[PDB]
């Protein structure tokens, strides 16, 4: 698994990959990393699939019934801190999970980082999973906070792309979305193959 | 893997599954259990593989080479002794359980060598995973003195037993009657389990498969 | 003591445009032994939705009559019975109750949706799940999928028409796999047990697969 | 390995930290802040464990706002430092130990300056000096040469320049930035980052 | 495991009067890609070929020491070497090592060089052969690699028919597998040629 | 395993069980644990089959040779030291536990046991193997001095049938052997012939 | 119990026109020793439901007591509803994978063999919950030594009588006898059929030692 | 440890050894290992000596307040079904094999034994310790029904005797009980009244 | 951990590593070489345990500075490659193995420039560029986004600089020095030291 | 133990401990963690006392040796490479000594790191021992390559005093050397608590 996230002038960019790995078998190629909290809220999953998907999922209700009780929305700190203190008292049991929250509040675009260790950072660039060391290399070679929006889609597109050439457990398309202030948009989802002729 | 033998009126007749499997995958579907010692002395194996096929290949060439030197027919003790001698000095690491039965100036002898160095000298015995079922079939069918064709029946019926309900076994039936006069190698002896029909055809079409780079290189 | 126990199986479902498969094998069984030959890995839910259990089968039997409980609890409160993806959204979150202590079970769920459309759900031993085109869950997971991704998805294939998946190829598909997978799997075997959900309620087939 | 830094002057103390957030061999992070505000005049400095410590901190610091929402005053230095002793030491056998190694800076009218340092077991030490972490044996000594009591303000800040370069110079880990705080009778002041 | 360390998969299928066989291209060390063309796949005569799945390292060594042995055994009594003769040779060479044996499973593919009769066989790590009259497999994805093979595996192909079937069983058992993949050799045998070519497979 | 031999004024009793198993299955059921060292002199063995055969081979072979040199029939002390000597040597690997019985004209009936660390004992009777703990307080209540030869049979087969009834590793037939000047005379108790003791019942 | 103490070995079960057949020696093991030679691991639900156990005895005993006391409260009702063999195989599953979820399992694989409304039922239940029906069931070591030859005869044979399926669960202990070294030469027979259950025994097989000489 | 218990017509014979050893040192030589649970039921006890007293004192105080409210003599069944429910409830703790044995005006003289485990099977005779494993072949050779009361406490007390000889964890003297409708007849068997048997010596 | 790259272009092999050499929290050295000259034109780079790297990068050099001696000729860069490949195998399975992580640069006249990377379990491998140790999961993606077969000289240091800035913001560890050097037709050019 | 050692410009400044512990208890105050190999030649300890006692003693032994074969004196780096092949052979037998090298010879002053695990660099400034992160800091602090003999003596001094002071393992007094051209000279022998007194 392969997450990257990272808030330029526009919003925040945030891709991934598709692949999911029981062992050394490709079991799908096709799973969703990312999830849609709400209309302005977007959380990355990383670690265990069933962890990552259970707590965001729980998260999302949490959000869900704050907005109905404040008439408001929450905002990316608040809902971060939400997730961080749900896993923190299971800290040691074994959960494994590895998000990054991100959307548009009050403050403009918030990107949060929050792992089931304990971690709970706030950020402009974030990279998790098993390819994250091969994503922020390029990321971080190409990011600039005046990019342009085309410009910061195909630098998280080939970010994602070269972590699922160099590591095994990194596969399947690109999925790509983009949070703004009116909220977040499906970009695409190109497979890295096609991804493959069109870079060489 | 079931392999068993039996002594009957006149013989030995020896019998095997032809399943190899490496793990709880099916590896060889028609694989030879019964390896060849001598001219009037066969060898079934169960175990390690490598180590059967290796161990059985030596003793029939020393036993070949003891035929040679004496110019007579060899016993089913040399080769006893040989194998039980050769395993024990190993301390069990080369997990060969064999089920050696032969013809010679003394009889028909059916011998049961087990990786460790122990040998016993039975009228019937079975090895491998599916060892038990044959016995259950050897304990309720075995008369002593039976005739080839009734033993041939008999150890069918074990080979048999241990196909169908051991996971480790399967395949064919191979059996191996051997006499004073003769030696029948029969393979295969049965073929209790068929692959069912293909309901379709994927055979794959010329052009199906995208081609980055290619080369042909003529020869003489 | 060890609680757990591999009783090996395979469960298969494909979906189609007004159809859904469910097929599996009819072995239980344990260590190098056979338990029965009889055993069904295919239960089925509602009227449009059939389950799939292959794993631990003293997992699949307690899963599998703890679901049953829970579409008739979910009937007596919301007067209707439980479409296929609320089926696979409560299941979700049953098999992550006991995140540790987790059931052994390889679980997938084929049926139609509420368009009337085939719909395939599989699952992962504590809850993570997803829908797709086809699955195949158990010992010979592993030998259908390739498979299944080339006749069913034509990934590998150049020039090729994509036609349609419908039942009557579907059918032949599902056999032709489950001979292969009896070839080489030792876990599958006996008999092969299919259910096709369509429109029209669900029907059950069954074939005689390799014994040995 | 995260590092922590505290100097006691006449009627001043000052602190510093890394700002490294790491993650397994990357640092995801470069300007993180590992000093948490308890008061007006007392800073708490906090490092260990993943969610041990801002889940510690943070706990101490609500109770010691409480303190003075319900009372008027704020805690002092000593006896916020010995609460927060208190708090860790009552963990240490229970079912959720922190792992968590801090430095406690404050400023009382009456005590003047004052600089806790407390380990993991929740042994509170008063000192003119301390610091954290694997960085601290390679710049104790450098404190130990050149500390005086009466160390003035700027001369306790090249004092810590020395203490910072040794690590850029000895130190296997990579820690470039430092937040650099003042606590006196004023109250906290950010003082400049210092980064090589 | 050992076996599983740097990846990798080979295939060898039987046709009318012809053999074929394959490989994935990749080299790495876990979940790191190093290489995309490293060579499993080794000519040990005009119309035998070897390939070689396992510890990358014992790739090497293994098909450098049969090297040394079959050319001492071709130089002896010059002519070229039996297919079934050099199963025999490998095994030799891979039981001598019994207790802390090389770890790569050896593929022979190949034709007689007086009737050219296909031959195709695979020896387990402590030398064990055995001889197929189909398709053999070994690598990290062999359980893929025979749910391709036993339903697409036809008796009597043609050279050409033969390619694409053991392309298509390549292609589609490397892809569900993560440590296997980033290309696919090919190479088929015929009586007068030898037709080599890369595959147009997934680089993830 | 239950192994057993006795000594008489003639020469000694030896007998034993059939079972040989792996855990909870029976390999064999009719093996022969009474191995022929010599012409007069016979071994129990008890312990593992393969230590055991390999150990009654080595010394059989020694024995031999050693008795062919000096012309002479071996003396039964003279096999259990060569017993004796291999199983302290290798008591580390081995696990065998022999009783050597025999016959020779210096000493008449001898009975030695040389349990599983290699040390070597002659006593008027031993016995030895899993299911020889069963029968420690009958063999001490019921065995006198003055036994015949008939007598030596009968307590010998009554001992090793106790205890194959209640060991899960003894049972099948007993094998016994009498060896004297004469030679020796073996002999099987099957089924029906093997001694029988009621069960209480209530 | 984590560790068993006293235990039984295999119990045979087969199906035949009109009832089920059960057969079990009447052996408690305590290791390799045979301590209590004359037990019972065969037991008497009700008028069509008998059981049958193997493994630790004294957790036999608890279940045959709390089993017993569940007939005893339902007939105390008398209201012409009875337990059937399937809903006493159902509670059995149930009881047999409670206890294995609380890592405190009943050291027991037993077969339920029963009769109602004319169609025989065989069931069988081991320790970890794991529950099935077949026309022939072997628990321990009559898995691998009887199921075989079970097996074999219901291949040729689905159905049998009331004397076939007799006489083939006598082959079936004959050779446990023979291979099974935790076993006894003295078992019991059960059967039921519409008449009710009737536990026959203490029998004996008749062994054959002719290999002894050969 | 060495515990005995055989029925007769009148009542029971109990008897036991009187060691209590840690290791290799004796801690008790004159152990006193049959406990009464009420007027004419027994209990001998092996295992651990505070998991035996600790349930012998539970049973007791249990069956005397059960036998105060029912008003009647306890029945011998009733102490050994209450020892069984103690003994499996808690069979990961306690490490007891305890015989119960007494005489009840509805059944007569029972024994009941009551191994590790916690399950409960009546016997005509029992036996249980470390010590018993050496006496299995012994007591089943020499039993016989019909026995009378003087000749059960023989047939005790040389079976005690025998196990006490060859086990290291018994020893001392033999105390032996006799219940009958009558009363309790306590006796022990101090060193030349324990009875003999002969060393085979060459 | 240690770090080694190697960049092969058109006629010329460029190579780095760090000059850091450290024990248990310190950095004993900042200009150490992790360079083994071979012959007048390969380079051995070697990184991994204490003493074995330099115990076998010397074996090496040895065998192939007497190989010439002898012969008159060097041993091609393929050729040592496959000496070393050999060597670094045999000890394996041996009683003392080496537990050494390598790159092997050099340029054959008639076969132009050669990388070859080799892990320690003696597994040889041509590349157009590779790198060692844990740094190189942080730039080995760089490399794949801007590595040209026709890469100028100029632009292969360009490169360089590029992934050695990606260390000095993302690697935890600290290296603030790099060793850099050319091999070309020429032979072995040492290049200005990289440093920040 | 703290042991240093630093080139300056007029040679080698080499400065110990002295004391020795088993477990918790001082062994000893008085050590001599300085060995002599030749008049031109120095070796410090740190680790196994037994082990570095011996293995410099045959390193004394194998120079020795050396300069009666050769007629010349062996140079500082051919020192440290024989003490470096020596303990090799036992690598991973559990040895512990850590020891530096020091002398001049025709290049100069040199100064070597030689410890077990297989480490042999040159260089020109080292500190061995459980104070020797202690040492570091003082003495990079105040070393300079112009530094003045009496300069260079009382930073050596003040560097292995503050060890001691913060080391639980140093103490007792600190003995000084000094590497010239003319061979080395033993400077100063003062004790831990005499120089408490002078820089207080």
């Amino acid at each position: 698994t392969t997450t990257l996230a990272f808030k330029f002038l526009h919003g925040v960019i945030v891709a991934a990959d598709s692949r999911a790995t029981a062992g050394a078998y490709i079991a799908s190629q096709t799973v969703k990393k990312v999830i849609e909290i709400n209309p302005y809220l977007l959380g990355t999953m990383a670690g265990g699939a069933a962890d990552c998907s259970f707590w965001e999922r729980l998260l999302a209700r949490q959000c869900r019934i704050y907005e109905l009780r404040n008439k408001e929305r929450i905002s990316v700190a608040a809902a971060s801190k939400l997730l961080a203190n749900m896993v923190y008292q299971y800290k040691g049991m074994g959960l494994s999970m590895g998000t990054m929250i991100c959307g548009w509040d009050k403050r403009g675009p918030g990107l949060y980082y929050v792992d089931s260790e304990g971690n709970r950072i706030s950020g402009t660039a974030f990279s998790v999973g098993s390819g994250s060391v091969y994503a922020y290399g390029v990321m971080d070679r190409g990011y600039s906070y005046d990019l342009k929006v085309e410009e910061a889609y195909d630098l998280a597109r080939r970010a994602i792309y070269q972590a699922t050439y160099r590591d095994a457990y990194s596969g399947g398309a690109v999925n790509l979305y983009h949070v703004r202030e009116d909220g977040w948009i499906r970009v695409s989802s190109d497979n890295v193959a096609d991804l493959h002729d069109k870079y060489s | 893997t079931t392999i068993a033998g039996v002594v009957y009126k006149d013989g030995i007749v020896l019998g095997a599954d032809t399943r190899a499997t490496e793990g709880m995958v099916v590896a060889d579907k028609n694989c030879s259990k019964i390896h060849f010692i001598s001219p009037n002395i066969y060898c079934c194996g169960a175990g390690t593989a490598a180590d059967t096929d290796m161990t059985t290949q030596l003793i029939s060439s020393n036993l070949e080479l003891h035929s040679l030197t004496t110019g007579r027919l060899p016993r089913v003790v040399t080769a006893n002794r040989m194998l039980k001698q050769m395993l024990f000095r190993y301390q069990g690491y080369i997990g060969a359980a064999l089920v050696l039965g032969g013809v010679d100036v003394t009889g028909p002898h059916l011998y049961s060598i087990y990786p460790h160095g122990s040998t016993d000298k039975l009228p019937y015995v079975t090895m491998g995973s599916g060892s038990l079922a044959a016995m259950a079939v050897f304990e309720d069918k075995f008369r002593p003195d039976m005739e080839e064709e009734e033993a041939k029946k008999l150890v069918s019926e074990a080979i048999a037993a241990g196909i169908f309900n051991d996971l480790g076994s399967g395949s064919n039936i191979d059996l191996c009657v051997i006499s004073k006069s003769k030696l029948d190698f029969l393979r295969p002896f049965s073929v209790p389990n068929k692959k069912g029909t293909r309901l379709g055809r994927y055979r794959c079409e010329k052009g199906t498969t995208a081609v980055l780079t290619e080369k042909v290189t003529p020869l003489e | 003591f060890s609680p757990y126990a591999f009783n090996g199986g395979t469960v298969l479902a494909i979906a189609g445009e007004d159809f859904s498969i469910v097929a599996s094998d009819t072995r239980l069984s344990e260590g190098f032994s056979i338990h029965t030959r009889d055993s069904p890995k295919c239960y089925k839910l509602t009227d449009k939705t059939v389950i799939g259990c292959s794993g631990f089968h003293g997992d699949c039997l307690t899963l599998t009559k703890i679901i049953e409980a829970r579409l008739k609890m979910y009937k007596h409160s919301n007067n209707k019975a439980m479409t296929t993806g609320a089926i696979a959204a409560m299941l979700s979150t049953i098999l992550y109750s006991r995140r540790f202590f987790p059931y052994y079970v390889y679980n997938i769920i084929g049926g139609l949706d509420e368009e009337g459309k085939g719909a395939v759900y599989s699952f992962d031993p504590v809850g993570s799940y997803q829908r797709d085109s086809f699955k195949a869950g158990g010992s010979a997971s592993a030998m259908l999928q390739p498979l299944l991704d080339n006749q069913v998805g034509f990934k590998n294939m150049q020039n090729v028409e994509h036609v349609p998946l419908t039942l009557d190829r579907a059918m032949r598909l599902v056999k032709d796999v489950f001979i292969s997978a009896a070839e080489r799997d030792v876990y599958t075997g006996d008999a092969l047990r299919i259910c096709i959900v369509t429109k029209e309620g669900i029907r059950e087939e069954t074939v005689p697969l390799r014994k040995d | 390995m995260e590092y922590l830094i505290g100097i006691q002057g006449p009627d001043y103390v000052l602190v510093a930290s890394d700002r490294v957030a790491a993650s397994n061999i990357v640092q995801m992070k470069d300007d993180h802040d590992k000093m948490f505000k308890m008061s007006e005049k007392i800073l708490l400095l906090c490092v260990g464990e993943a969610g041990d410590t801002v889940q510690f901190a943070e706990y101490i610091q609500k109770n010691v706002q409480l303190y003075k929402m319900r009372n008027g005053y704020e805690l002092s230095p000593t006896a916020a430092a010995n609460f927060t002793r208190r708090n860790l030491a009552d963990c240490l056998r229970s079912r959720t130990p922190y792992h968590v190694n801090l430095l406690l800076a404050g400023y009382d009218e009456h005590e003047g300056p004052a600089l806790y340092y407390m380990d993991y077991l929740a042994a509170l030490a008063k000192a003119p000096f301390a610091a954290h972490g694997y960085g601290a044996f390679l710049t104790l000594s450098i404190l130990d040469r050149y500390y005086t009591p009466t160390i003035s303000r700027e001369r306790a800040v090249e004092l810590l320049r020395k203490c910072l370069e040794e690590l850029q110079k000895r130190f296997i880990l990579n820690l470039p930035t430092f937040s650099v705080r003042v606590i006196d009778k004023d109250g906290i002041h950010n003082l400049e980052n210092i980064a090589f | 495991s050992i076996m599983s360390y740097n990846g990798g998969a080979v295939m060898a299928m039987k046709g009318k009067n012809c053999v074929a066989i394959a490989a994935d291209r990749r080299f790495g060390i876990q979940a790191q890609m190093v290489t995309t063309d490293f060579q499993k796949i080794f000519p040990m005569g005009d119309r035998l070929y070897i390939g070689l799945a396992g510890l990358a390292t014992d790739v090497q060594t293994v098909a450098q020491r049969l090297k040394f042995r079959l050319n001492l055994y071709e130089l002896k009594e010059g002519r070229q070497i039996k297919p079934y003769t050099l199963m025999s040779m490998v095994a030799n060479l891979l039981y001598e090592k019994r207790f802390g044996p090389y770890y790569t499973e050896p593929v022979i593919a190949g034709l007689d060089p007086k009737t050219f009769k296909p031959f195709i066989c695979s020896l387990d790590l402590i030398g064990c052969p055995m001889v197929t009259d189909d398709f053999v497999v070994s690598g990290t994805c062999s359980e893929q690699m025979y749910g391709m093979c036993e339903s697409l595996w036809e008796p009597n192909m043609d050279p050409e028919h033969l390619f694409e079937t053991i392309s298509q069983a390549m292609l589609n058992a490397v892809d569900r597998d993560a440590v296997s993949g980033m290309g696919v050799i090919v190479h088929v045998i015929e009586k007068d040629k030898i037709t080599t070519r890369t595959l147009k497979a997934r680089m993830d | 395993t239950t192994i057993m031999a006795v000594q008489f004024n003639g020469g000694v009793v030896l007998g034993a069980d059939s079972r040989t198993t792996t855990g909870s299955y029976i390999a064999n059921r009719v093996t022969d644990k009474l191995t022929p060292i010599h012409d007069h002199i016979f071994c129990c063995r008890s312990g593992s089959a393969a230590d055991t055969q390999a150990v009654a081979d080595a010394v059989t072979y020694q024995l031999g040779f050693h008795s062919i040199e000096l012309n002479e029939p071996p003396l039964v002390h003279t096999a259990a030291s060569l017993f004796k000597e291999m199983c302290y040597r290798y008591r580390e690997d081995l696990m065998a536990g022999i009783i050597i019985a025999g016959w020779d004209p210096q000493e008449g009936g001898q009975v030695y046991s040389v349990p599983m660390g290699g040390m070597m004992v002659r006593q008027s009777f031993a016995i030895g193997g899993s299911g020889s703990s069963y029968i420690y307080g009958y063999v001490d209540a019921t065995y006198r001095e003055g036994m015949t030869k008939d007598e030596c049979l009968q307590f010998t087969a009554n001992a090793l049938a106790l205890a194959m009834e209640r060991d899960g590793s003894s049972g099948g037939v007993i094998r016994l052997a009498a060896i004297q000047e004469s030679g020796v005379e073996r002999q099987v108790l099957l089924g029906d012939q093997i001694p029988k003791f009621t069960i209480a019942t209530l | 119990t984590q560790n068993p103490m006293v235990t039984g070995t295999s119990v045979l079960g087969v199906k035949f026109d009109g009832g089920v057949v059960i057969a079990a020696d009447m052996l408690g093991s305590y290791g390799s020793l045979a301590r209590f030679r004359n037990i019972s691991r065969i037991m008497r639900v009700n008028d069509s439901t008998m059981l049958g156990a193997s493994g630790d005895y004294a957790d036999f005993q608890y279940l045959k007591q709390v089993l017993g006391q569940m007939v005893i409260d339902e007939e105390l009702l008398g209201d012409g509803h009875s337990y059937s063999p399937r809903a006493i195989h159902s509670w059995l599953t149930r009881a047999m994978y409670s206890r294995r979820s609380k890592m405190n399992p009943l050291w027991n694989t037993m077969v339920i063999g029963g009769y109602a409304d004319g169609e025989s039922f065989l069931g069988y239940v081991d320790m970890l919950g794991v529950a099935y029906e077949a026309p022939s069931l072997a628990t321990g070591y009559g898995a691998y030594l009887a199921q075989p030859l079970l097996r074999e005869v219901l291949e040729k044979q689905p159905v049998l009588s009331q004397t076939e399926a007799r006489e083939l669960v006598e082959r079936c202990m004959r050779v446990l006898y023979y291979r099974d070294a935790r076993s006894y030469n003295r078992f019991q027979i059960a059967t039921v059929t519409e008449k009710g259950v009737e536990i026959e025994g203490p029998l004996s097989a008749q062994t054959n030692w002719d290999i002894a000489h050969m």
